[PDB]
């Protein structure tokens, strides 16, 4: 409830593999946020996207809502969100930059797989900071 | 992929395990036996004296490839490695000559010797229960026959020609009797060991111990421990007409065959089937065809070099990789 | 040889990575590169001696597998665990990098793997490459470190 | 020289087919490649062994000093 | 073929010289 | 009583155990890997990965790093035992196909 910084529904545009063959950039346009864009990089031999097709993009942090310092998974009957997610990345908001007035484009790199945010107020939801988990459900 | 390894035109796809917990967020896939005694099977498609054919089903490529590098490269068996030569006047050198009585594969059944101690004396190390002695005599004289003139030299020489048979088993003490029931014998008789002129002799005798085929390849008793994934052809879709055959002319000729009366082509036995993705070249066949290699089913083909029975070799493999698990348990770990 | 990594006549590194290693840097980072725990910990075991304590990033993909990329993996080998003081930021351009697909787009979203970005030891984007691992680049990550 | 006893890359035996392949190349002649295939040579390492053996041997006995 | 040899036999050469 | 087989490098384990390197000698990829996949099948175990240092060593680094439920030298010891019981199964299989046949 609490822990998600933004969440929206996309209508995908194009899904062009580049020289790749289980990763795409997926281009998807928001439905009721017309200046809400977005770019993002998606295995899709685990979460397949075809042009045209409807996707909700949640990015959250805290997803599960010692000092090993060695990421541990959570339990398997564990209560968490992403359980009505079917795919979830995990990454860091590395870049926040303005391309108009009051229209801003956030970036996020999920270990290489990259994603472009665009819009306009989200400026007490979206920082520059390690947890950030993208949430994708067909 | 689950469980099948992607067979493309340019790259294969998903071939590591994914069986652990840890995988996914269900933590399934942890080990326990009584799932692994219940999931594995062994399929024996055929024995020989020298070849075993044999399926190990639902097990994990680094046990299958821990079972073929013992296989290899840890069964021990019986070589000769000291060559003493009394007489030899033959074209080919001593040390050639004794390299090859090593690669020649003696039909004598390890366990039945002791492996050798490296630090005795030379004059004590050797004993009945460590050594096999095998003696070589040959002499080449001219044939006292009047054949046609300058005809192949077998009936135009005597003893041009020197076999593996020629290797002569010489029992030391108790072996006399140990084996009595089974001499010595070189598992191919008709080596070619040397070619000599008359007024040529060798004259030797060879030391056999046990040995390591990791030490020395003569020592591996296998002249081929090796295991291939078990093929899997998909027809997505049906393929009919001289289409099919086009197709069927992809693949071995009995891999996949076309139905009678339906006409579809069919896949008739995959296990036949050499992956050379011949099918992946059409571009008519792109979306109608997916080829894969199932991961954890291994087809394992053990050929002996002679000296043991194929089935013995991989049996030993299994004890000799429980046999280290076993020892690292019981050793205690130093600081 | 540590303390002669850069040449004297520009101060461009001199000892880095050869064909081989770059090749195989490249393909660890491709963006096709996902490797589950098992593989990614052998991996790190290689790529040490099995003597060095990594301490395990969250996987960039948790749902439906824990996969995590080679540019993790490769953040990994830069800064193994927390008691490495190695901290890198770095901004570089691969040899070959095609441009993103508009002007006013940022570098990183090359339509390639073209730009590597480096914050934190952490690998943003770009693949390893010559211009990033091999020599005469002071955007190397070896020349960063040193 | 003198047939190898083993394939380099494999290591089965086939110093004892030399003689046989030789036969089969003469009496009843056949191809060269069935000649290996009739013999178990499957793989093409073990194949190679018998097809590119050079019998120098008999060559060098030609100058045998000891007549 | 299809007959144990290791149950019968004692593999004496298995042992760590 | 090997007490040169199996050491624990000190230098690179945690304190309270959960994480350490044991050095081998004689062992190569054939008992690396497979002890290897058999820790992995552990679920206390989040690290295990093996290394051969130089080729010209009969020696063999395995690391192993846990959450805080056992020890490495424990998980170690459950895999090696794991390991003893998949051959024991495989044996078995093996002995009764090749009596039937
Ligand atoms: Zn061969």
């Amino acid at each position: 409830m609490s822990n998600t910084l933004f969440d929206d529904i996309f209508q995908v545009s194009e899904v062009d593999p580049g020289r790749y063959n289980k990763v795409c950039r997926i281009e998807a346009a928001s439905t009721t946020q017309d200046q809400c864009k977005l770019t993002l990089d998606i295995n899709v031999e685990l979460f397949p996207v075809a042009a045209q097709d409807s996707l909700t993009v949640t990015i959250a942090s805290s997803l599960n809502l010692s000092a090993t310092r060695s990421w541990r998974p959570p339990q398997a009957g564990d209560r968490s969100l992403a359980d009505d997610y079917d795919y979830v990345m995990y990454g860091t908001a590395y870049k926040f930059e303005e391309v108009s007035k009051d229209l801003i484009a956030v970036y996020y790199s999920f270990g290489g797989l990259l994603m472009r945010l665009e819009g306009n107020y989200r400026n007490l939801n979206n920082l520059k900071q390690e947890n950030a988990y993208l949430l994708i459900r067909r | 992929m689950s469980n099948i390894v992607g067979i493309e035109y340019n790259r294969v796809t998903n071939t590591t395990s994914t069986d652990f917990p840890g995988f996914s967020k269900d933590a399934e896939n942890e080990w326990n036996v009584e799932k692994f005694k219940k999931d594995f099977e062994v399929n024996i498609s055929s024995l020989d004296a020298r070849e075993a054919n044999f399926d190990l089903i639902n097990i994990d490529t680094s046990i299958a490839n821990a079972f073929r590098r013992i296989m290899i490269s840890e069964v021990p068996s019986v070589a000769a490695e000291y060559v003493y030569f009394f007489n030899n006047t033959s074209v080919i050198q001593d040390e050639v000559l004794a390299h090859r009585i090593g690669l020649v594969p003696l039909k004598v059944d390890p366990d039945m010797l002791t492996w050798v101690d490296s630090n005795l004396p030379d004059d004590e190390k050797f004993t009945d229960e460590n050594t096999i002695v095998l003696s070589l005599n040959v002499k080449c004289t001219r044939n006292p026959d009047a054949p046609k003139g300058s005809t192949d030299p077998k009936e135009l020489y005597n003893n041009a020609h020197v076999y593996a048979r020629d290797l002569k088993f010489e029992p030391q003490g108790r072996q006399s009797t140990t084996f009595a029931d089974c001499p010595v014998v070189p598992a191919d008789p008709d080596i070619l060991l040397a070619k000599l002129r008359p007024g040529q002799e060798i004259s030797l005798k060879a030391h056999c111990i046990l040995g390591i085929g990791g030490d020395h390849a003569k020592f591996s008793p296998v002249s081929t421990a090796s295991y291939r994934l078990l093929p899997q052809i998909n027809i997505l879709q049906p393929i009919k007409g001289e289409s099919a055959r086009r197709f069927q002319k992809c693949f071995p000729p009995g891999v996949i065959g076309i139905d009678e009366g339906s006409d579809e082509a069919y896949v008739k036995d995959a296990r036949k089937d050499t992956v050379s993705r011949e099918v992946l070249r059409y571009e008519e066949f792109a979306d109608k065809v997916k080829l894969g290699r199932v991961r954890n089913h291994f087809i394992f083909n053990v050929e002996s070099a002679g000296a043991m029975t194929p089935e013995e070799i991989f049996f030993k493999s299994v004890r000799i990789l429980k046999n280290k698990a076993e020892y690292l348990k019981n050793c205690p770990i130093t600081q | 040889v540590k303390n002669n990594l850069l040449t004297p006549k520009s101060g461009e590194p001199i000892i880095a990575a050869t064909q081989d290693f770059i090749t195989g840097s490249y393909l660890i980072s491709h963006k096709d590169s996902f490797y589950d725990r098992a593989t990614l910990t052998q991996l790190l075991s290689m790529m040490s001696d099995g003597i060095e304590h990594f301490d395990i990033p969250p996987p960039a993909i948790m749902k439906p597998y824990y996969l995590w990329t080679g540019k993790q993996v490769f953040s990994l080998l830069i800064k193994p665990n927390h008691n490495s003081p190695v901290v890198i930021n770095l901004d570089a351009k691969n040899k070959v990098f095609v441009p993103p697909k508009s002007k006013s787009l940022p570098n990183e979203m090359s339509q390639n793997d073209g730009f590597v970005i480096i914050r934190g030891s952490q690998i943003l984007s770009g693949v390893m490459d010559k211009s990033v691992l091999g020599d005469g680049k002071k955007h190397s990550v070896f020349y960063t470190i040193l | 020289m003198i047939v190898p006893v083993r394939c380099f890359s494999c290591g089965k035996v086939v110093g004892d087919k030399w003689e046989s392949y030789l036969n089969l190349l003469q009496e009843d002649e056949l191809d060269e490649g069935t000649a290996l295939s009739r013999l178990g040579l499957k793989r093409y390492c073990c194949r190679r062994m018998i097809l590119t053996h050079v019998d120098l041997i008999e060559k060098f006995l030609r100058y045998n000093p000891l007549e | 073929v299809s007959r144990d040899t290791w149950n019968t036999k004692n593999m004496r050469s298995l042992e760590p010289p | 009583p090997d007490r040169e087989k199996i050491k624990l490098l000190t230098q690179a384990t945690s304190e309270d155990g959960t994480s350490a390197s044991f050095q081998i000698v004689e062992e190569d990829h054939t008992l690396g890997n497979a002890l290897r996949y058999v820790i992995m099948k552990n679920p206390d175990v989040e690290f295990c990965g093996y290394s051969i240092p130089h080729p010209s060593e009969n020696l063999l680094n395995i690391r192993i790093q846990t959450y805080g439920e056992t020890t490495a030298v424990d998980a170690l010891q459950k895999g090696l035992k794991d390991l003893m019981d998949l051959c024991d199964v495989v044996e078995s299989k093996f002995t009764e196909k090749i009596k039937s046949m």
